[PDB]
DNA sequence: CTGTTGGCAAGCCAGGATCTGAACAATACCGTCATCGAGCACTGCACAGA
DNA sequence: TCTGTGCAGTGCTCGATGTTTTATTTAT
């Protein structure tokens, strides 16, 4: 019962640019609820389940950065996205803070931005998982690789 | 039915009911977790020397290794009925060891007495050396009828109950009991990592710091307790009881195991809970309820609520499929469903 | 080249017995003469008061008992004993009668991660053919075990059948090869000895013999 | 197939099942590590001092044994070493149509046989004789009486068996328990508070204890067990095979139950004929490590080690799986049985 | 292969006022793990490597008592940690049976109380060595050898 | 039927000290060698004579 | 037609007794 994350990438990467487009303008994830495209682009991946639908919200909301933003990449672990921001070298330690230490729908806010800004090469699929269980295991570990790819550095 | 399946799931607050000899908590490995646990010795004397024990089944038996004590005891208090030489040798015979004027006399091991009981040796005893029969045979007498002995039993029954064993004196031959109540460890249906309190303790002459710095575990729990009562072996230790005699018994054992908690620690930790749910059932062979923790239970809006419904999933799966169909009843707070814990109560005095 | 009929010996408990007229039951390194004839003795349908097929059957067959080690994960475990304080109630006092004593002990060790390969050949004169050995030890007729009847086998008695030069040729076609073997065949670049009183007297019941393995060890 | 192989899966509670000389629990090393062990002959007991046995073995149909009917087999059984004035004296003196006989019947009378043909030999008869075989004659009535007993489990410490075949083995074959997985064992620290006494307790003391899921091994030698029942049916020793079934599922030993009281059934039973008896305890010889307990992988790691060795260890033949859980079945060659009746009844049946 | 003791137990002595701080006012040896300081600090000592970082866990936060409490003195085995919990003379028997005892982290918590209380002086190499296993046989030889000094 | 792009994301410096960490009392017993003959029990034995 | 004191006949529990044992003690 897991969210096929490499097919909605593609389902979003061939979108439409008009329907993309549609959903890249939202500010927050919760407005995504309302717009049409959205429900049209998360429907092959089970937004009838009630469990699915919050992570989808996470996942879109951040494919809706831009639609070149995140450049999914292949396992040569892979790539995750606190090794990805760093590896940017565009972001500080303390806007990671911001995000690990942000509450609900702000912390996606914040998490677009930083998409946005570091423009990370990454692999999707381990995002995803990411964004599914965006717990404070997640925002641990995040940190965790963000800090120690920075210090190699 | 001969058996009287007793289950309770009872929560607590944090507590520290049970330690050892570190006074840690004391606690045992069940499904490759720990578990938090209540001793059964721990749980039979809470019951045996709580006041509901006293109103409703009587006295408990005086356990003791200090027969000189005792000696004094018996002589003030079955000095009335007994000269003082009868009363002496009687406790000699059934304990093996001479009863002098000796400030020290220690028994073979910490042995249960009965006040009545010894009372009713001594008649025996008097009549023995009266009718000029010496001792060896006089006990040859009294193993001939051991049910007019197990009446006494009656002023005596946590020894009915929980048993006796003795390796010197008459007793090895008149005493031995095999109890009638079987009882578990109490556990906890879920993990416990238990927590730790650092505490102080202030000197009023001391304006620096403390004056003494120390740890103290404790933890909360939902705990399973399991008992179960055999009622033929109930009435036979009670001297040929009637089922409606042992019956009664068996429930307030019902009530003591769903409402009496030990006193460890109560007085800084108060965890005076009762039971959610208490579940009697009558059955052919003993049957308990603990593989339904055998996985140790997961908290969802806490761990009682999931504790009872693994409860109830495991008891469904084994009467399915053993085709266990004794007589059931089920009271609960949060298979006859009893509103009330005294509706519970009649039932199991009504033979179910 | 003889043929020759390949047996496993494999269980967590097993008891090989050595000299005793006392509540104290030993135990061995690797099976006995007497225990691996027992063995056959019970796949076939034989009884113990049949001394007939009993000595047929000793005087038909000769083994090779070769020590396999267990290897668990690539590791290698070894052989450990095992001391069990066995009660018995009601134990009879004598052999006659009813009478009998409240409880009386008794020592009994075990074998435990152990487990054998037996290689099993005809005496010039045998009586039987190993084509009925086969078949006892694939559909025994007495429950087989290893030394006591508590100690049940994991792995099927029947393991193959070859021919061979050798004894110890003929268990190198069975993995785990490396393990020393136990021949009543002296082979030619070995010649240490390993004494014994595992031979049944089968004109005396339950007496023993004093006999000799041929040690062969292993690389 | 001849043999029943009967496997239980039974998961207890902190208690102290089977214990030593020092009063610690008994353990096994398997697969290197340590298990703790139930042993044969206390599983045994347990089994052969139940009330479900006395009940069904000790008061079977096929328990009593009839010297009268067995006059004609006996008289040519022992017609070749015996002459039938002597064996039908003794047949008569004993007790004061039959197809076969069982072994230690024969061997048994033939030794009595064998005292009274010394008897009038010697020269002595009346009272003499049965004062000097008295307890003996007495031995072998009680054992004509328990024949399904003797048959089943074999016989008794003190049975006055006399010969040989005298010697009788149970039909049944009871392993030791093991657990699937490594234990250490806890410890109770315990006082004995005296009632008499100010200043601490009486008594200190400790008691080694521990849970466990074991493995229960069983097997039962069908025709040893016709063959000793005086020629009983194939369908009357599967009755009674029913029964072993019964008791290796629900029957567990006594010792510390009292203050333990692990009153646990078993939560996996299944049955299997094979030509060749083979214990499945190799499933745990890589001990079991707790997922979520040490029950389901317990039954997760004996499907999964059935399925990988059971064709090829020749375990081909009838098999049904009865089981309190919802673990991934075995390969679908087991039947599976959703009641212990229904898994009995399947025995009964011949598979 | 192993971690070099002597060098984190440098690296712990220097490291900056703020770094250490933030490392010590942990309560658990598991909420180092939210801590960045805590990650550059073992980061050349093979935190990446899963296989040693249970054991970092523990030699960190033995450390995060202070730099002062713990002070290494190089082998005349070398002062174990047992024999120098008893060398300092104020640390009763009861309190170390209750450490030998306790299950999971609740170990390291109260290890960290005694070496506060302690402030021993032993081989710090031999302390972490004994802290990368830290099994059932580590725990009671801590026991007999605080015993065996007393 | 049709929805875009570039360019850009900071640095300094700072994390404490005092002082304290308990005591008492209590850890069991039995049986799992044998010998000899005596004194004293179940236990059937027919009966003789009631 | 059943039953009573003598047995013969022995099943015992009774008690004193044959023998014989000890080896250690960190690290600082």
């Amino acid at each position: 019962d897991e969210i096929d994350a490499m097919a909605l990438y593609r389902a979003w990467q061939q979108l439409d640019n008009g329907s993309c487009a549609q959903i890249r303008r939202v500010s927050e994830p919760d407005e995504l609820r309302d717009i049409p495209a959205f429900y049209r682009l998360v429907q092959p991946f089970g937004w009838e389940n009630p469990r699915h639908q919050q992570a989808l919200l996470r996942m879109v909301f951040c494919l809706s950065a831009g639609k070149n933003v995140i450049r999914h990449q292949d396992k040569k672990t892979g790539i995750s996205l606190g090794r990805a921001l760093a590896n940017s070298g565009r972001i500080n330690e303390r806007r990671i803070f911001q995000l690990i230490r942000a509450d609900r729908t702000a912390d996606m806010v914040q998490l677009r931005r930083l998409l946005t800004h570091a423009e990370p090469v990454l692999d999707w699929p381990l995002m995803a998982r990411m964004l599914t269980w965006w717990g404070k295991r997640e925002r641990q570990q995040l940190l965790e690789d963000f800090v120690l790819t920075t210090n190699k550095n | 039915s001969n058996f009287i399946n007793i289950h309770v799931l009872i929560s607590h607050s944090p507590s520290c009911l049970n330690r050892d000899d570190m006074n840690m908590q004391k606690d045992a490995i069940f499904g490759g977790k720990r578990r938090v646990r209540i001793s059964s010795q721990s749980l039979k004397r809470a019951m045996r020397k709580s006041g509901y024990y006293a109103q409703n089944i009587g006295e408990s038996s005086l356990r003791t290794i200090h027969l000189a004590q005792l000696r004094d005891v018996l002589r003030q208090k079955l000095g009335e009925r007994f000269d003082q030489k009868i009363i002496d040798k009687t406790l000699a015979l059934l304990s093996g060891k001479s009863v002098d004027e000796a400030e020290k006399i220690s028994a073979d091991a910490v042995t249960p007495w009965v006040v009545g009981e010894i009372a009713w040796f001594c008649e025996q005893v008097a009549k023995a050396e009266a009718d000029n029969l010496d001792d060896k045979k006089l006990l040859k007498v009294l193993k001939e009828d051991i049910a007019a002995i197990r009446v006494n039993l009656q002023q005596g029954v946590d020894i009915a109950l929980s048993g006796r064993m003795a390796t010197s004196g008459m007793m090895t031959e008149l005493g031995k009991v095999d109890g009638a109540m079987s009882i578990a460890h109490a556990i906890t249906t879920h993990q416990v990592d238990s927590d730790i309190d650092w505490f102080t303790a202030v000197d009023d002459l001391q304006e620096q710091g403390s004056a003494h710095l120390g740890t103290q575990e404790f933890s909360s729990g939902v705990f399973y307790r399991y008992a179960n009562i055999n009622l033929a072996q109930l009435q036979e230790n009670l001297g040929g009881a009637s089922r409606e005699q042992a019956l009664e018994i068996a429930t307030h054992v019902v009530h003591m195991l769903a409402t009496e908690v030990p006193g460890a620690k109560q007085r800084t930790y108060a965890a005076f809970n009762p039971a959610d749910m208490v579940m009697v059932n009558f059955s052919d062979m003993p049957l308990s309820m603990a593989n339904a923790f055998e996985k140790a239970v997961k908290a969802k809006d806490g761990f009682l609520q999931p504790s009872i419904q693994a409860f109830n999933q495991y008891w469904d799966r084994v009467a399915n499929g053993y085709g266990l169909n004794g007589a059931a009843a089920q009271f609960s707070l949060s298979v006859k469903q009893m509103p009330t814990l005294e509706q519970l109560k009649s039932w199991v005095r009504n033979n179910g | 080249m003889r043929s020759y009929l390949i047996l496993r010996l494999a269980g967590p408990m097993q008891a090989w017995g050595q000299p005793t007229f006392e509540g104290t039951r030993p135990t061995g390194r690797f099976p006995t003469r007497s225990g691996l004839l027992g063995l056959l003795g019970a796949c076939l349908g034989i009884q113990r008061d049949d001394t007939s097929s009993l000595q047929a059957l000793s005087e038909s067959v000769q083994f090779a008992v070769r020590c396999d080690e267990l290897i668990l994960d690539d590791r290698r475990v070894s052989v450990t004993g095992l001391r069990d304080y066995h009660t018995v109630l009601g134990a009879r006092e004598d052999y006659r009668g009813l009478k009998s004593h409240e409880t009386i002990q008794t020592w009994r060790e075990y074998l435990c991660d152990a487990s054998f390969t037996v290689a099993l050949w005809l005496t010039p004169h045998a009586t039987m053919v190993i084509s009925e050995l086969e078949k006892a030890v694939l559909k025994p007729r007495y429950t087989p075990y290893l030394g006591r009847r508590s100690c049940p086998l994991t792995h099927p008695l029947f393991l193959g059948t070859c021919q061979a030069s050798d004894p110890q040729k003929a268990l190198l076609n069975y993995e785990p090869v490396g393990g020393d073997i136990y021949s009543e065949e002296s082979v030619t670049g070995h010649h240490l000895k390993f004494t014994a009183r595992d031979e049944p007297m089968i004109t005396l019941p339950r007496q023993f013999a004093s006999r000799e393995w041929y040690v062969i060890k292993g690389g």
